[PDB]
C-alpha cells in the first residue's frame, strides 16, 4: 500500500546521486551510531595467479582417474594439445584373452559426443579369425549405446563385447 | 495453553519487522553500485518492501491468535515477592523452576541423542505387572484387563473402539505371542488360539508379531510395553494409504514409521 | 490499568499508522529534496522532519515488543508454576505453601550442588 | 459393515445380458466363486420376511425389526396368525444369484424377484464407518452407484440387520 517511496525511487532516474545520502545518512547516523560499523580491514589484490598450463581438459582427468586397475591408457604422438585432447593407447590387461588397443579420439571434454575412433581396424581384425568375431559384435553394441562417453562407458563396452563375443 | 508460541511468533514477527524496516532504509542509502546494463536495484527496492509488507501482515495475522490473558495473577507464585516483605529479603525459586526445566529439556535430549549407544554386548517378580498393565491402561480409548487363567502367564486382552479385540500372552515380561481376533473373543471360559480372521487381521496378527519381535531392548521392558501400546493405539483409524490408493488390495496397514500404508509396499 | 492484550490491540493500529506517515513523510522529504539539488525549485513549502516520525515509530515498535515480552513471561512463570501447586488464595495454607516452596528450592539447590561437586571430582 | 444394495437399471443389450457383464468383470477382478447365496425376503401386512443367508428368517418390520427368529420360527407363527392379517392379497417375490468372496468380501446380485426388476448388486466389509475403503473398492468395480444412507449418527455399533432395512426399502422401492 505504501508505495510512495516505490514510485520515487523508481522515478529517480538522474545520475547524480546524493540526495539519497543528505535525506537518509543523518537520521540514520543520529539513531544509529556506530563509528565503525564494519570495523574489519579490507585491502585485497585477489587475483596473483592461477594456471597449471599443464592441465589437459580435467573431464578426461576425472575418468582416467575412475578408471580400474585393469584398465590403463596413455598418448601416442599427440595431435591433442588442447582441442582434441585425446588418442590414447588403452590395453584391456584383464583375466581373460588379450587382444589389440583401440585409439578412441574423443571431442572436447565437455563431452556433447562420443569418442569411438576406430583406426587399426584394418589390418588387426582381418588378420584373425578370433578379432574379426570380436570386431562384428561390438560395432552393433557400439551402435545402441545413446550419446557413450569417452573412457568410462566406452571401453566398459569394448571390454564387454571382447569378454562376450569370447563365448 | 499454547499461547507461549504464538507469543514467541509474534516477538520475532516484530524484530522482523524492526529488522526490514532497518534494512530498507539502509539499502535505500546506497545507490545503483555497479550494473553497467540496467539498474538492478529496483528488484532489491521492491523485494525488501514486499518484505516489509509480509512482516506487517504476519504481525496481524498473529494479532488474531492470543485470545485473553487470564486472571489467575501468575498462579500461586506470589508468595513473598507480592507478599510480606520480611518473606522477600525470592529469586532463589524462579531460578530453580527455570534451572529445573533446562536440567529436564538437556536430559531428554541427552538420552534421545546417546540412544544409539556403543554397547558392546552383555558380558564381563509377579507383583509389577500388574502396575504396569494398569499404567498402560491409563491410557483413553484402550481398556484392557488381564485374566492371568494358566500358571504366571499374562493372558491379556486389550479392545480400542471396536470389536477387533487382541489376545496378547505375555510371560511376565517381554510379552510375546499375540494373536488378533475380530467381531467375537474367549471360548468356554478363556482365551483361545483361533487366529481366524477375514484374511484381513493374519497380516495384522503378523505385523504384530513383527513387532513384538522388533522391540525387543535389553532393559526396561515397561518402556518397552508403552512403546508397543502407542504403537498399537496406530490401527484406531485405518484410513489412510500413502504410496498406494486406498484400496490396492483387500487390507491396508503396516504402521511402524507411525504412517500406515498398504501392505506388499514395503 | 489495561491487559498486555489490550495494550498490544490498541497499539498495532497505531503502529500502521505511524509506518504509513512514515513512508509518506519519507517519499515527500526525497521528492523535495531531488527537486530541490536535481531540477528547478518546485517544492518551496516547509517539509517535515522524517526523523521526528521515524523515531516514534521506533518507539512504538519498542514499547510494543516490550508489553508482548512482558505477557509472554508472565504466562511462562505461570504456567511451569501452576503445574507444581495447587491454588490458594484469597485449598492449602500460606505457611505450609511457603514451606513447601522453601524445601522445593532447597532440594534443588541440593541436587545442583551435589551434581556439580562430582563432576568437577571426576576430573 | 453393511454396505446397502443399488437399483442400477442398465438397458442397451439386456438384463440378463448386463448381469453377465457384471458377473464377467468381477471374475476379470479375482474373485472366485463360494456358493449362490439367494436373497429372500417378501413383504406382508407392514409385515415382512427375510431368508437372508442363515437359518434364521429374521423379518424385519418395523421398529428396527427384531431379527432373531428361527428359520421356522416366525414362519409357524405367521402360519399360526391366520385371520389376524388379512393382507395377503398383494403378494412378494424375491431374488436370487451367485456370491463370491474376492477377499474379506462378499458381492451378491440380486435378479428379477418376480420378473421386473433391476440388477441389485450388493457388498459387505471385513470389519465395518469405514467408508473409504468401501468407496475405493466400489469404484473400481462400476460407475454411478454408492447410494448410502446407512445407519448414520449411531455411534449402531456395524448393525447386521443394517442390510435387511436396506434390502427392505429396496424392494419397497421397486
Amino acid at each position: 500500500q505504501p508505495l510512495l517511496d516505490a514510485v520515487l525511487a523508481n522515478i529517480r532516474s538522474p545520475v547524480f546521486n546524493h540526495s539519497l545520502y543528505r535525506t537518509f545518512v543523518p537520521a540514520m547516523m543520529a539513531i544509529h551510531g556506530p563509528p565503525i560499523v564494519s570495523p574489519v580491514v579490507c585491502s585485497r589484490k585477489r587475483r596473483f595467479e592461477e594456471d597449471e598450463r599443464q592441465s589437459i581438459p580435467n573431464v578426461l582427468q576425472g575418468e582416467v582417474a575412475r578408471l580400474d586397475p585393469k584398465f590403463l591408457v596413455n598418448l601416442d604422438p599427440s595431435h591433442c594439445s588442447n582441442n582434441g585432447t585425446v588418442h590414447l593407447i588403452c590395453k584391456l590387461d584383464d583375466k581373460d584373452l588379450p587382444s589389440v588397443p583401440p585409439l578412441e579420439l574423443s571431442v572436447p571434454a565437455d563431452y556433447p559426443a562420443q569418442s569411438p575412433m576406430w583406426i587399426d581396424r584394418q589390418w588387426q581384425y582381418d588378420a584373425n579369425p578370433f578379432l574379426q568375431s570380436v570386431h562384428r559384435c561390438m560395432t552393433s553394441r557400439l551402435l545402441q549405446l545413446p550419446d557413450k562417453h569417452s573412457v568410462t562407458a566406452l571401453l566398459n563396452t569394448w571390454a564387454q563385447s571382447i569378454h562376450q563375443a569370447c563365448l | 495453553g499454547v499461547n507461549l508460541e504464538a507469543f514467541s511468533q509474534a516477538i520475532s514477527a516484530i524484530q522482523a519487522l524492526r529488522s526490514s524496516v532497518s534494512r530498507v532504509f539502509d539499502c535505500l542509502k546506497d545507490g545503483m553500485r555497479n550494473k553497467e546494463t540496467l539498474e538492478g536495484r529496483e528488484k532489491a527496492f521492491i523485494a525488501n518492501f514486499q518484505d516489509n509488507l509480509h512482516s506487517v501482515n504476519r504481525d496481524l495475522n498473529e494479532l488474531e491468535r492470543l485470545s485473553n490473558l487470564v486472571g489467575k495473577p501468575s498462579e500461586n507464585h506470589p508468595l513473598h515477592n507480592s507478599g510480606l516483605l520480611s518473606l522477600d529479603p525470592y529469586s532463589q525459586l524462579l531460578q530453580a523452576y527455570k534451572w529445573s526445566n533446562k536440567l529436564q529439556y538437556h536430559a531428554g535430549l541427552a538420552s534421545g541423542l546417546l540412544n544409539q549407544q556403543s554397547l558392546k554386548r552383555s558380558a564381563n517378580p509377579q507383583y509389577v505387572d500388574d502396575v504396569i498393565s494398569r499404567i498402560d491402561r491409563m491410557f483413553p480409548e484402550m481398556s484392557i484387563h488381564l485374566s492371568r487363567p494358566n500358571g504366571t502367564s499374562a493372558m491379556l486382552l486389550v479392545t480400542l473402539g471396536k470389536v477387533l479385540k487382541v489376545i496378547v500372552v505375555m510371560r511376565s515380561l517381554f510379552i510375546d505371542r499375540t494373536i488378533v481376533k475380530g467381531y467375537n473373543t474367549e471360548d468356554g471360559k478363556l482365551d483361545i488360539w483361533s487366529k481366524s480372521s477375514y484374511q484381513v487381521f493374519q497380516k495384522v496378527t503378523d505385523h504384530a508379531t513383527t513387532a513384538l519381535l522388533h522391540y525387543q531392548l535389553p532393559q526396561m521392558p515397561d518402556v518397552v510395553v508403552r512403546s508397543f501400546m502407542t504403537w498399537l493405539r496406530s490401527y484406531i483409524k485405518l484410513f489412510q494409504a500413502p504410496c498406494q490408493r486406498c484400496g490396492k488390495f483387500l487390507q491396508d496397514g503396516l504402521p511402524p514409521t507411525w504412517r500406515d500404508f498398504r501392505t506388499l509396499e514395503a | 490499568d489495561f491487559d498486555p492484550v489490550q495494550r498490544y490491540k490498541m497499539l498495532i493500529p497505531q503502529l500502521k499508522e505511524s509506518l504509513q506517515t512514515l513512508m509518506k513523510v519519507a517519499a515527500q522529504n526525497l521528492i523535495q529534496n531531488t527537486n530541490i539539488d536535481n531540477g528547478q525549485k518546485s517544492s518551496d513549502a516547509p517539509l517535515q522532519r522524517f526523523d521526528k516520525c521515524l523515531e516514534e515509530f521506533y518507539a512504538l515498535c519498542d514499547q510494543l515488543e516490550l508489553c508482548l515480552r512482558l505477557a509472554h513471561e508472565c504466562l511462562s512463570q505461570s504456567c511451569d508454576s501452576a503445574k507444581h501447586s495447587p491454588t490458594l488464595v484469597p485449598s492449602l495454607p500460606y505457611p505450609q505453601y511457603l514451606a513447601v516452596i522453601k524445601a522445593q528450592i532447597t532440594c534443588a539447590k541440593d541436587i545442583h550442588t551435589a551434581l556439580l561437586d562430582c563432576a568437577n571430582k571426576v576430573t | 459393515v453393511t454396505c446397502v444394495s443399488q437399483m442400477p437399471v442398465a438397458e442397451g443389450k439386456s438384463l440378463q445380458q448386463t448381469v453377465e457383464l457384471l458377473t464377467k468383470k468381477l471374475e476379470m477382478l479375482g474373485a472366485e466363486k463360494q456358493g449362490t447365496f439367494c436373497v429372500d425376503c417378501e413383504t406382508y401386512h407392514g409385515k415382512l420376511m427375510y431368508v437372508m443367508h442363515y437359518p434364521l428368517s429374521c423379518f424385519a418390520l418395523f421398529e428396527n425389526g427384531p431379527c432373531l427368529i428361527a428359520d421356522t420360527n416366525f414362519d409357524v407363527l405367521m402360519v399360526k396368525l391366520k385371520g389376524f392379517f388379512q393382507s395377503a392379497k398383494a403378494s412378494k417375490i424375491e431374488t436370487r444369484g451367485t456370491r463370491y468372496q474376492y477377499c474379506d468380501f462378499l458381492v451378491k446380485v440380486g435378479t428379477v424377484t418376480m420378473g421386473p426388476s433391476a440388477r441389485g448388486i450388493s457388498v459387505e466389509v471385513e470389519y465395518g464407518d469405514c467408508w473409504s475403503l468401501l468407496l475405493e473398492f466400489l469404484q473400481s468395480f462400476l460407475g454411478s452407484h454408492a447410494p448410502g444412507a446407512p445407519t448414520v449418527f449411531g455411534n449402531a455399533v456395524y448393525g447386521p440387520a443394517d442390510t435387511m432395512i436396506q434390502y427392505m426399502e429396496l424392494f419397497n422401492k421397486i
